[PDB]
């Protein structure tokens, strides 16, 4: 439970839908 | 097991912040699953604003006791 | 117990906080339910700042009463 | 009989100089006890409290200086 | 109804600050009535700022006629 | 039995005039040390501390001035 | 054994009043170098740092005021 | 014709040194009561208030030190 | 009339303050005439900034010139 | 060489600031290599935010540990 | 020739310590009034004003403490 | 040309701030030559930011050498 | 053994409970000079310095009171 | 030989307590003069500047309090 990982998941899911 | 008054106030906020942080991820992954609708985007936006405004309320409710107790200390003599 | 003059002045500003603490707790735990709207945040902000002003005024009035009767004791010779 | 000498005379002179300023401070604090945000009420509170502070310090200081004067007068009796 | 120099100055500012508070309340009511034009918000904000200016100038004057004569009576001997 | 003179009699009379100030200050200090951030506890302890300071200062000052009075009256009986 | 006066007594009363405040602040700093964005970490950081600030201010002001009473009462010896 | 001693002449010398400082500061305060937004008006307010502060403070200090000098001389008559 | 060591400084700055007093309204008139271009907005914002800079500079000067000799006042003894 | 209780506190965060400089420099370099993706823009905001947060946190630490004992040394008498 | 004593000697030595700091401050003032936006000019204003403040305050403190020393030594001649 | 310690530290940044002040104009006119690209707009903004950083660092360094020796000379008595 | 009169006797007797403070203050000062920013260490040094100040004041005041005692008792033999 | 009183000894103890604090601040400020935004010296700048500020305040307050104690002792002779 922290915020660096939620930033990471945002930066990952913004690309998970790109392809 | 120490928890002072400032920690006591933060205790009333940590349990609220944790729930919002757990549900914002459940909003984000659902949005990534099916982003074709705007309603789910609005729901995620509302959850994020929920999280951030509650966090900001926690942030300000502590600096407002900071100056109260500091002013007490200034007149503590 | 014991009561002089300074503690009576402090207790004069203790009847109000006796229910202001409960009211600010109510405002807090109703804010946590729906803080997305600015209404609850602003109401809590105002109420908490008014409590700040209340406690600061109590501190000031108990501090000023120190100097006025510290004059006589210091000027008792 | 409340005997009052010259020191007590000047102290009573201050006491009658302001009619009920101590009382005014008391209801100022009492009225601030329930509604501690009124503009005019806070203005009166601060003004009366500062006035009371000046009043009491001036009283103590003049009593001290009269102490000095009459003690110096008495110590030359020898 | 006792009124000293500090009291005289405080009431001198009070005469204006009370009517200005009434005006800012009326401006808030008008902004509530038509919460669309930002010019009404500008006028309300300006009038609230001038209200705070009145109050703070009064605070300053009551403090500066406090420290000066406190210093005068410090050298009273 | 302890023996107390006019200075000591005045000191003891003033000490017994107040009831439990020392233990009250100690207990308030204990609660403050338990949680040194409660505005209510901080205000209560600060009020007790100011009142106790006034008590001690007035006690010492009255003792000192009574000692000066006694010294002045006793020097002139030679 | 090291000595402790009344001033040292009250300072130690605060020091023993807080159980692990210094260690808590140090470990909050240590974890804030690793996972700073953590809510449960950063909020606890700021809360305990403010608590430590008020604790230190209370310690210094209490010892200073007790020294004030001590100096004022000791001035009356002579 | 009032009797004015050296301290009285010193105070009168301050009073005659400043032309209309009392009226100037009173009028500045009234102008703030009327409309306190003009930069020149507020600037005159601040300047006059600071100058009045310096006036009264310096005059009181000079009177105090001159009184101390005279008191030392008087005590040294004996 | 009467002028002390701070009155001359305040008037010395008011000499330049009056220019901006008469010029800010002039700039606002030009902005009102042609609101389309942002150049007038830039000029108006810069010139009100310089107005407030004059104000703050004058306040700082009078403040420091009061504090430079207040400290002496405490030690005329 | 010499290091007080503030220099070491500042250096405590220095182990991460250098790492984050290296990481953000690589982020810019890889963005320059290919900019046709929002993933890198999102990582850029994720990393610049962590940078600003480290810097502001270190500034807050040194400021609060200045004020922790500025008041204590003020009443050092 | 107007005679300057030890305190006047200290004040004059302070004045000779600074070459033209009074004139430097006046020039900072009038170039600031002419244009209070030149960065080097305004920074020079800040530095000169700070030097003026510290110099005046330090000179007053030194003359006052030397006065206190003279008072302490003069107290003991009788 | 008398020069104190604060004058020395002001001159420490005077030789730096002037270069950036004369370079900000040399960037602004170049931008006015070819406003079409956002290429050198970032360069201009960066130069201005570092210029204001010089300003603020100079402010802080002249401030801190005032209060420290003000406290020293206040405790000088 | 070096001679120790009644004044010396009381000065030395007012040392048993304060046996290790001068060296304690010196070592606390050394710790402070090692790193003058630790709030715990600096607070401890401040408390010890305050205790040392009150100790010096107390011993000096009581010895001068006994000064006055012995002088008043001895001036009567004439 | 360079004379050094106890207050001078305490000041020298502070100067030798910090290795090169004045020098460290000097190179920190010089380095920042050409690289204003760079990390690892800006934070170093603030930390060293605050360290120097607290150092100077501690030195001044310590010498002042020791002077107060010494003056009390000297005055208490009479």
């Amino acid at each position: 439970i922290s915020d660096a990982e939620i930033w990471d998941m945002v930066s990952q899911n913004i690309s998970a839908i790109g392809d | 097991p120490w928890s002072g008054y400032l920690d006591d106030v933060s205790a009333k906020f940590d349990t609220g912040v944790d729930n919002l942080q757990t549900q914002v991820t459940e909003a984000l992954d659902k949005l990534a699953a099916k982003p074709s609708d705007p309603a789910l985007l609005a729901a995620y936006q509302s959850k994020l604003s929920e999280y951030n405004l509650y966090r900001n309320a926690q942030s300000n409710t502590v600096k407002v006791f900071k100056d109260i107790d500091a002013a007490i200390i200034q007149n503590f003599r």
